[PDB]
């Protein structure tokens, strides 16, 4: 899909009609952008935040696992994610025996396959903030990104 | 590694215009060590 929208945008002036009907439909779809760019920085954050040594202390098992409660307030203690993105990835790491999560593979589960996609989203977005500028709309899915 | 000395000492930040330096580092870095890592690293004390 990206690469659609990317091959519209080739060959295309500053401040173009295809830009600007991208823009327009960026700021009619943009709680569905809004949503898929927090999953990317929100695992992308959970990825720093696995190999940060506040995390790592807060890890105590000798098995490499990281408990729900502490893992809870280890991300309350970074204090980057707001509560219902903490419930969010609660959800969506694996519950072992007493709710047991392997960080190291929560963290590492999602970020290959959404490489290439975010790296397309970069790219459309780099594309059109520097195609269209001037453009508060624009700035802030940047600035969400 | 030789300044590494006085990051612990309560008179880092004298002949120097700013003296909340040591604050102002604790409270963009605590997010990241916990503040208390921090404390001990640049030798003040939370609750003091």
């Amino acid at each position: 899909m990206v690469v659609m929208l990317l091959s519209l945008l080739e060959g295309n002036v500053v401040n173009g009609m295809i830009a600007r009907q991208m823009v327009d439909m960026l700021v009619e779809s943009s709680s569905n952008v809004e949503m898929i760019l927090k999953f990317f920085d929100m695992f992308l954050k959970l990825k720093d935040i696995v190999g940060s040594e506040a995390f790592q202390d807060y890890v105590t098992d000798p098995r490499g696992l990281i408990s729900k409660k502490d893992f809870q307030k280890a991300m309350d203690s970074q204090k980057q994610f707001t509560g219902p993105e903490i419930q969010f990835l609660l959800s969506c790491s694996e519950a072992d025996e007493n709710e047991m999560i392997n960080f190291e593979e929560f963290a590492n589960r999602f970020q290959e396959p959404a490489r290439d996609i975010g790296f397309n989203v970069a790219v459309l977005l780099t594309n059109l903030s520097e195609h269209v500028p001037h453009d508060p709309r624009l700035r802030n899915f940047l600035e969400l990104a | 590694q030789w300044d590494r000395l006085v990051l612990n000492t309560p008179s880092f930040p004298s002949n120097y215009w700013d003296k909340f330096v040591k604050r102002k580092v604790l409270d963009k870095h605590g997010d990241i060590f916990g503040r208390e890592r921090i404390a001990e690293l640049l030798g003040m004390d939370l609750a003091s």
